[PDB]
DNA sequence: GCGTCCTTCGGAAGAGATTCAGA
DNA sequence: TCTGAATCTCTTCCAGCACACATCAGGACGC
RNA sequence: GAUGUGUGCU
């Protein structure tokens, strides 16, 4: 049909060929016998029949008069529905300049005549005159002129020259104005300048002004003189109970601009004053203003009490409009809507839908067989069948419900398993019955929410939802490859108290002959569950190339774990079921299960083991008392030991060792030891505390208590909210994030206080705000990580290349949060691993490592493997499915044709939704760490220092005065296997390259209080610090003694502003000391909020503490509090501060001094040496006057910026630290994240490329142009012996990287509509339909799954 | 000696509504609001208990 | 009953207009 | 005293589905 | 059809 969508400017003569008439009367239906007006907003002549097929004034009224026009009032006999497709148009008496290339910024009338806003505003509103035409005067062609100098100009220049105000100026200047001059001039001129604000102004209006000429588009077609008007069925008027009619605002704003219009016409006719014409005329503009975009002007028009009414742009934009509400998402027949149970009788591709819901969903479906059988004639009789409910028709409905999956869909569709399709059981009832394992996929409880149905009509419809929909091929999530139908909560109770052993038994020393023999002892009740025997049991093996080999042994299992192996597929060892099974067990057991047999046996081992599960803990009673809440017998001593060191605090803060942001953060970490140790202790107390007899003496075992069961299986609970109840509650936090001062010291066995109840509901408000209005701004992360990665597909099966990005396990604080096979599993490789067999290759080029690679990787420990990454694809519009990996949700390469970048966008963004919408499980505790302050080496080995820049302490130790050292451990064998980051004025009590005992402190310092530490010693003078100006200085006369407290920007003075308190280290005789190796004097400075317990001249060592600077670091450090960052780095946002890397390599040094702000030059030793820096006077620099630098090193220290490593580390490594830092973000919540998702989020952020110079190519020097188009006509002209053109890659955040596709409707449909159709209409873009929003848009095939075949042969049809 | 004041009741915090859950001082805050809120949406049965 | 008509108040971020300062 | 840097000002965005209730729709003045 | 209020599950 159509393979493009073209959007531009309306000509006048196109508007008016669009009109069917024209509108010249403000009159809607008459409030009469419901006929349209003459010539009216609704007009059978102008738009249509009002009724199908009937004239209007009752001449002609069947199909035989088609066609014709009737004579008595001038309308055509057609079908009615041609109300919604004939536009009428008014005739403006005055022209009237459109609001959106008006007030939408930047203004393209604006940098169109070169005037500002502000004076085409005032002449657009009659407040101004513009000299259009001036001539032989002392006016120029664009000057502003008022009322009196209006006069003056007309008095002392009555000549020929003319100056016009209004809409009719601004149009005569638009259309007297060549734009190829004017665009040669601009390039003269901007060839000519040289300042940068010029040189982005010219080129700006050069690039509109070739937007308008090389499209069809015209300077003066940005004036309205025709308006045309919506056709009336798009703005119906609903007759309401009586004679009154529905308040319509576009018929409103209608009405309004044709009584402006027609008035306007009517005094043009009789020579009316000319304030009341040009009143008349800006009236007129600002009812057309108000009806194209209402509220863009100042005041925006309302129709009743108070509320301002929609205009055409109104209903087209917005979360409210046709693109958000009506076409990216609509509603569907064949749908049904009830609440859930669980009904776990079912299989996982089966759910119930109710007798009376099935019915009325597959009705049509019903109506075909009847029909067919014969028990119906017609439709008619077949819907009065269906109606009286027969017993024939419920036949009917089980045969056709036979094999027809319908999809079962929840609320919030987070991830791709919200919506899943199962094959319906007809029950009676009238709620849906959901499968117990799914519910954890959904997120569902059955607490009273609510389930959509969905009927697949089609045979394809049908096919997709038994092969990709169904809940069976649903097993993996799309996420991360763990098993996503994991039993939960119930399950995982009864296979823990099932497979558990006490010692004592009905029966114990007996040995039995199979696991038949044992579920007939435990249910003749000869043998208690938790026995301990032995039964002697046959489990194969499939070590062979798919063979079974049995091996029948004698283990020492349970009763209980031999009766469970009944269920275990054949081909698993027995050695996963001979344990204590929780969650994380048995989710690795059928991780293990498909990883190794297949999908089917997993399926109905899920089955099983949910069956088993459920009958195992139905015969427990595993019920819970209020005994079973054992208080500990030593809490309140831990309470008086931390009250005592509060009290303490108190006494030293209040004497004034400490300020009131450092009190705070001591007390928090006293409590929160406190809260621990009573929580170790009540664990302690609870999980150990069963005392029964071997059959001899006493003997300790893990407890059967009720609540550690059900802790210790992982099926409700954890430390934290079993803690609340037998321990303390501990200490709250407020909705803005900060932590409660005073701890809670009650649990719920105990009562709460009236106080510290309401202590409580701090945090327990903050957890319930926190989901209703911040999941808002999590949700809109998903919406703007769809919208931007929604046109990436998989096109390609191996482009062929060698490149790619570097694994190695992530250990940065702690042990390895990550192994190198969680971020290597199922990742195709880019080159040949080496062993540390050296010289000889372990795994090959091209190979998809699964599971026995990362076996094999593991056992020869491997620590770097340079994998294939979807950031360093060479396919252009799209990946290939090597350099993407594995689906993550099937264990096989990706298919070609699969919408990754949607299953990206949603894996990133619902952990983060899901988890705020779940901030209130813990109910308000502060979850905080304890501020741990040295570092105790577990393992045993080696030290290595990173980057560290260090001196000698007055012991002699070593104090560390580098910002980003690391202190990692490195073992005997030479690989590292801890690390940590140890901040800036740690000393060390240990050094590099020294075997370290395992269990001893290395790094002791504060962790509040970061100190100022100097590396050379001397006398130090309080330079450019006076008391008032820059310090707040409080003086013990006692003492004599100062305590000066340097302010920040805030409280100090404007005049003081440019004066930088420090410290400078001198000798005995005046003279300033040198740093060691250099020759700048030893002058640091002091930031604000910093304390200094010195004096002026005093004698000190090398390196001590010179000054502290309080940390205030306070937060509950939920994924709440801590998912700003994840935007941040997907939005690229620029730090405060960033941190100065070097832009070209070459040697260091200065040059002129002080120009505001330090000057530093960087020479090469080859090249050219143009480069100088504006380094401001804030930070320190970390390189010296005689040292090598290399692109990427820091100059200066801080956050970096991801966009100096995108320019000058490259795209390996911005990619890699926005993986990292996200990575970290996410792993704080525990949450599990691939990071294939990460990475192409980052690639779609890496689509534009600003070019250098043009080359052969046809690009112009500083466009910004997408990386494809440039890649592949560089490829092209290199093939022939023409030269490419060089280009510097762009990081976008998701919000500009979506706005500014090639697309518009994607655009326009997410974000920004006004901006994007304006730019759109001016530049006459041409959209190809390429992604899958704009195909939804249209309503054909997404080119993303199924449809992808079929796109690529319409594709290379033409 | 420094106090001069003191509450009437236990009651005089929470509501009307609050204060028909028994045993308050040992629910959750967050379960305390809704079973506040649930038991403001009882319908009334047929034989009052 | 018919009937024609002409308040103020969040909040983070980004872009584009002024406006400064500084060489 | 021209041109980057800073500041001022205007703009656009702020999750999903669903259920119940009421009220509006010109209301003033001429007729 | 839009507003206003209340509510349910996330
Ligand atoms: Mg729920
Ligand atoms: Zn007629
Ligand atoms: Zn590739």
């Amino acid at each position: 049909e159509f393979d493009a969508i073209k959007i531009a400017l309306a000509s006048p003569d196109m508007i008016r060929s669009w009109s069917f008439g024209e509108v010249k009367k403000p009159e809607t239906i008459n409030y009469r016998t419901f006929k349209p007006e003459r010539d009216g907003l609704f007009c059978a002549r102008i738009f249509g029949p009002v009724k199908d097929y009937e004239c209007l004034c009752g001449k002609y009224k069947r199909l035989k008069h088609r066609g014709v026009i009737c004579e008595k009032c001038g309308v055509e006999v057609t079908q009615t529905k041609v109300r919604r497709e004939r536009m009428g148009h008014i005739e403006l008496a005055s022209p009237t300049a459109h609001i959106w290339f008006l007030k939408s910024l930047p203004s393209r009338i604006g940098l169109l005549l070169d005037m500002p806003l502000r004076d085409i505003e005032r002449v657009l509103y009659f407040e101004s005159y513009v000299v259009i035409e001036g001539g032989m005067t002392n006016l120029e062609r664009q000057q502003i002129l008022t009322e009196e100098q209006y006069l003056d100009a007309l008095e002392e220049f009555g000549d020929e020259f003319d100056a016009k105000m209004g809409a009719e100026a601004i149009q005569a200047l638009l259309k007297s104005m060549d734009l190829e001059q004017e665009c040669e001039q601009l390039r003269e001129e901007l060839n000519e300048t040289n300042s940068e604000t010029k040189r982005k102004k010219l080129t700006k209006r050069i690039k509109l002004l070739e937007a308008f000429v090389q499209s069809g588009n015209k300077p003066e077609w940005m004036i309205l003189t025709v308006l045309p008007v919506l056709p009336p069925d798009l703005r119906p008027l609903v007759p309401l109970d009586g004679g009154r009619f529905a308040t319509s605002d576009l018929n409103d704003l209608y009405r309004r601009v044709i009584n402006r219009n027609n008035r306007l016409k009517r005094l043009l006719d009789l020579a009316a004053p000319d304030i009341i014409v040009r009143n008349e005329k800006r009236m007129l503009q600002e009812a057309v203003d108000a009806l194209l975009d209402n509220g863009r002007r100042g005041r925006a028009i309302t129709g009743s009490n108070k509320r301002p009414l929609k205009s055409l742009a109104d209903m087209i934009k917005g979360k409210q409009g046709r693109f958000r509400q009506n076409l990216l998402g609509k509603r569907v027949d064949y749908s049904g809507r009830s609440v859930i149970t669980v009904g776990p009788y079912l299989r996982l591709h089966q759910c119930g839908l109710p007798k009376k819901m099935a019915l009325e969903l597959f009705k049509p479906f019903i109506y075909g067989k009847l029909e067919l059988r014969g028990l119906a004639t017609t439709i008619k009789a077949a819907k009065k069948m269906v109606e009286r409910e027969e017993a024939v028709v419920w036949d009917i409905l089980d045969e056709v419900i036979r094999e027809h999956p319908v999809l079962l869909n929840r609320a919030p569709t987070l991830h791709r398993l919200g919506i899943q399709a199962f094959e319906p059981v007809l029950i009676e009832g009238k709620a849906i019955q959901l499968h117990p394992l799914v519910c954890a996929a959904y997120n569902a409880d059955f607490d009273g929410d609510q389930m959509a149905v969905h009927v697949p009509l089609t045979l394809e419809a049908q096919l997709e939802a038994r092969a990709l929909m169904m809940s069976t091929n649903n097993i993996l999530s799309p996420a991360n490859g763990e098993p996503i139908i994991v039993p939960s909560q119930d399950v995982v109770l009864g296979l823990y108290y099932m497979t558990r052993d006490c010692v004592n038994a009905k029966g114990e020393g007996m040995v039995l002959t199979g696991p038949k023999e044992a579920e007939r002892l435990y249910r003749s009740g000869l043998a208690s569950l938790h026995a301990r025997v032995k039964v002697r049991i046959t489990e194969y093996e499939k070590d062979a190339n798919g063979e079974l080999v049995a091996k029948t042994s004698l283990k020492d299992t349970t009763v209980g774990r031999a009766i469970l192996w009944m269920i275990v597929p054949k081909g698993l060892p027995y050695s996963i079921v001979n344990q204590a099974l929780g969650k994380k067990a048995i989710s690795k057991m059928l991780n293990t299960c498909y990883r190794i047999l297949g999908l089917k046996p997993t399926v109905i081992f899920a089955d099983q083991i949910m069956y088993t599960g459920f009958a195992y803990a139905a015969r427990s009673g595993a019920s819970v008392g209020i005994d079973d809440m054992v208080i500990p017998e030593k809490k309140h001593e831990i309470i008086s030991e931390a009250e005592a060191e509060v009290a303490e605090i108190q006494e030293q803060f209040q004497s004034g060792l400490v300020t009131a942001g450092e009190r705070y953060n001591k007390v928090i970490d006293i409590w929160a030891a406190a809260n621990d140790r009573v929580s170790k202790a009540m664990m302690d107390n609870l999980q150990t505390e069963t005392v029964i007899n071997r059959d001899g003496q006493e003997e300790k075992q893990v407890s059967f208590n009720s609540i550690y069961m059900m802790a210790d299986s992982g099926a409700r609970g954890s430390a934290a909210q079993i803690r609340q109840l037998a321990g303390m509650r501990g200490l709250m936090a407020k909705p803005d994030g900060s932590i409660i001062e005073t701890p809670i010291t009650a649990n719920f066995r105990e009562g709460l206080n009236v106080l510290q109840y309401f202590i409580s509901t701090h945090g327990a408000r903050k957890g319930l705000a926190d989901t209703a209005l911040k999941t808002a701004n999590s949700g809109y992360l998903t919406r703007r990580l769809v919208d931007v990665a929604q046109d990436l597909v998989v096109t390609e099966d191996d482009c062929g290349t060698h490149e790619g990005i570097m694994m190695t396990p992530v250990i940065e604080g702690g042990d390895v949060k990550e192994p190198l096979r969680d971020r290597v599993l199922g990742r195709v490789t880019a080159e040949d691993v080496l062993k540390p067999g050296t010289a000889d290759i372990l795994v090959p080029r091209n190979t998809l490592l699964h599971e026995q690679w990362c076996d094999l990787l593991e056992e020869n420990s491997v620590d770097a493997v340079k994998v294939r990454s979807v950031v360093s694809c060479d396919t252009d519009f799209g990946v290939c499915a090597h350099c993407y990996g594995r689906d993550l949700a099937r264990g096989h390469i990706i298919n070609k044709g699969e919408a990754i970048g949607v299953i990206a966008a949603q894996s990133i963004g619902e952990p983060g939704t899901q988890l705020t919408m779940r901030t209130f499980h813990i109910g308000g505790a502060a979850s905080r760490a304890a501020a741990e302050s040295s570092i105790q080496v577990k393992n045993k080995g080696s030290i290595k220092l990173s980057n560290v820049k260090s001196v000698v302490n007055s012991s002699g130790k070593l104090v560390i005065t580098s910002r980003n050292t690391e202190l990692k451990l490195i073992d005997e064998f030479g690989r590292t296997k801890e690390s940590y980051k140890v901040p800036y004025g740690a000393v060390l009590a240990k050094g590099d390259g020294e075997q370290v005992a395992g269990g001893e402190t290395v790094a002791n310092w504060d962790p509040h209080t970061m100190p100022v530490i100097t590396e050379v010693s001397g006398f130090v003078r309080f330079t450019d610090m006076i008391d008032g100006q820059t310090i707040t200085r409080q003086t013990d006369e006692l003492t004599g003694l100062s305590s000066l407290v340097v302010l920040d920007s805030a409280e100090r003075t404007a005049g003081g502003k440019d004066l930088r308190p420090a410290l400078k280290i001198v000798d005995a005789q005046g003279n300033d000391v040198l740093i060691p190796g250099t020759d700048m004097p030893a002058q640091y400075f002091l930031p604000g909020k910093a304390i200094v317990q010195l004096e002026d001249g005093v004698q000190i060592s090398s390196g001590d503490t010179l000054a502290r600077i309080p940390q205030e670091s306070g937060g509950t450090k939920d994924i709440t509090g801590g998912l700003p960052r994840v935007a941040d780095l997907f939005e690229a946002r620029r730090p405060k501060e960033p941190a100065i890397l070097a832009e070209i390599s070459g040697i260091v040094s200065f040059g002129k001094e002080t120009k505001g702000k330090r000057r530093l030059v960087i020479t090469p030793v080859d090249g050219s040496d143009p480069y100088e820096e504006m380094i401001p006077k804030w930070r320190q620099l970390n390189v010296f006057e005689g040292e090598r630098v290399e692109r990427g090193d820091v100059i200066s220290d801080g956050p970096e910026a991801p966009h100096d490593i995108l320019r000058l580390r490259g795209v390996h490594a911005v990619t890699r630290y926005i993986v990292n830092e996200v990575q970290d973000v996410y792993r704080l919540q525990g949450v599990k994240i691939n990071d294939k998702h990460i990475e192409v989020i980052v690639r779609q952020m890496l689509r534009k490329a600003t070019i250098v110079n043009a080359g052969s190519s046809d690009f112009l020097e500083g466009e910004q142009v997408e990386y494809s188009r440039v890649k592949i006509a560089n490829r092209e002209l290199e093939a022939n012996g023409k030269v490419g053109a060089t280009y510097s890659r762009d990081l976008l955040g998701i919000t500009k990287a979506s706005l500014a596709t090639e697309s518009f409707i994607s655009a326009a449909s997410f974000q920004e509509t006004t901006r994007v159709l304006t730019e759109a209409a001016v530049a006459g873009k041409r959209d190809e339909l390429r992604g899958l929003k704009e195909n939804v848009i249209v309503g054909r095939l997404i080119p993303a799954g199924t449809g992808y075949a079929y796109h690529q042969d319409r594709m290379r049809r033409r | 000696d420094q106090v001069d004041y003191m509450d009437v009741s236990t009651q005089q915090v929470v509501s009307v509504g609050a204060s028909l859950i028994p045993f308050l001082e040992h629910d959750d805050a967050n379960r305390a609001l809704m079973g506040a809120n649930m038991q403001r949406q009882a319908v009334p049965t047929l034989r009052a208990d």
